[PDB]
């Protein structure tokens, strides 16, 4: 059985992506495991006392 | 206090100025220039345990509270220095559940391990004043014993 996705639904029900579908694509596409991450700080975190925020 | 003519020390009348030594009356100074400075948070009875909503000025200065006895010498003093301005730092110095947390948005951090330990010599406040370190506005609710009522 193949599931296909990135397609058009002619009557806006055939190809429906899904969260996992969706992630399991953004993996593949960046070439990361379930051991790594993909991580930016936009703005530098503030550490005040034995707290990171 | 009010400046009046011939009491208060003043230069009136007929020029160059004038004030009068005399017995009793003679010359008492008005007030202070920026009397507004002086405040005073008057401990008159000996207290047990506080729960105070003290608003920080500046950040990485430390901020708190510190009590001073009879004689101006301080015996005890709850201070902190954070990195960031807290919004309010809520503190309440119950034996049974201490807590010493500052409060930015809606977001509670535990104060304790960035506390002076060194001031805080006592949780018992004696008969004195008590004054504000780096803070802005302070709001105390303080409970005092009574044997039999």
């Amino acid at each position: 059985t193949i599931k296909n996705f990135t397609f058009f639904s002619p009557n806006s029900t055939e190809f429906p992506v899904g969260s996992n579908n969706d992630g399991k694509l953004y993996m593949m596409l960046t070439g990361m495991d379930y051991r790594t991450i993909r991580r930016k700080d936009w703005s530098s975190p503030l550490n005040t006392a034995l707290n990171v925020q | 206090g009010k400046v009046i003519a011939g009491m208060s020390k003043i230069y009136g009348g007929t020029a160059p100025g004038n004030y009068k030594y005399i017995k009793g009356t003679s010359y008492t100074y008005y007030g202070e220039s920026d009397i507004d400075r002086l405040s005073r948070w008057d401990i008159k009875e000996e207290i047990f345990s506080f729960m105070g909503i003290l608003y920080p000025k500046l950040p990485k200065t430390p901020a708190g509270v510190r009590f001073l006895d009879d004689i101006g010498n301080e015996y005890t003093a709850i201070v902190f220095k954070t990195e960031q301005v807290q919004d309010y730092i809520l503190i309440n110095t119950d034996v049974n559940d201490e807590t010493y947390q500052g409060w930015k948005g809606t977001t509670a951090l535990n104060l304790f391990p960035v506390m002076d330990f060194e001031r805080y010599r006592t949780r018992i406040i004696e008969k004195g004043q008590m004054e504000l370190i780096n803070l802005s506005k302070a709001e105390f609710k303080i409970k005092r014993k009574a044997d039999f009522v």
